[PDB]
């Protein structure tokens, strides 16, 4: 719960929730690259093309 | 104001190193215990709440 | 007396309605007018338009 000053213009609150965002890149063979993305208490729900 | 793009090239710069030294490095980094790992400087979930 | 002879013929039939299922009334497949289905406070789109 945030309490902020009034302001006449529309405003946003930007909250950063600091996590570990780690990529572990493995290239095991010529012309191949692989990666695994861990993200901790706000895991990626996406995995889009 | 307007912009237009005429030609975008990609540039790359390669360290000259001896071929025998180079291939030894490659063979070491194709092991699965020698996997590179990186992290974002600001690792965060970025939320905007009106 | 000249304008006692004139021929006049109806205008073209020109039916105007909506489209087949209300096509082009909702943006789809347009990046910059993408509709969002999102969670409670996840802040993640569950719609990706290409």
């Amino acid at each position: 719960n945030f309490e902020v000053d009034p302001m006449d213009e529309s405003t946003l609150l930007y909250v950063v929730f600091e996590v570990f965002d780690v990529v572990r890149v493995h290239q095991p063979h010529r012309g191949v690259i692989e990666a695994v993305y861990l993200r901790t208490p706000f895991s990626a729900g996406n995995a889009t093309t | 104001a307007s912009i237009s793009f005429t030609s975008i090239n990609l540039y790359a710069t390669f360290f000259p190193m001896a071929h025998n030294t180079a291939s030894t490095l490659e063979a070491m980094l194709r092991n699965d215990t020698n996997d590179q790992s990186f992290n974002d400087y600001l690792s965060a979930a970025n939320m905007l709440y009106p | 007396e000249i304008n006692l002879v004139q021929q006049s013929m109806p205008n073209r039939p020109n039916y105007i309605g909506f489209r087949d299922n209300f096509i082009g009334l909702m943006y789809y497949n347009s990046t910059g007018n993408m509709g969002v289905l999102a969670g409670q406070a996840s802040q993640l789109n569950a719609v990706v338009d290409l």
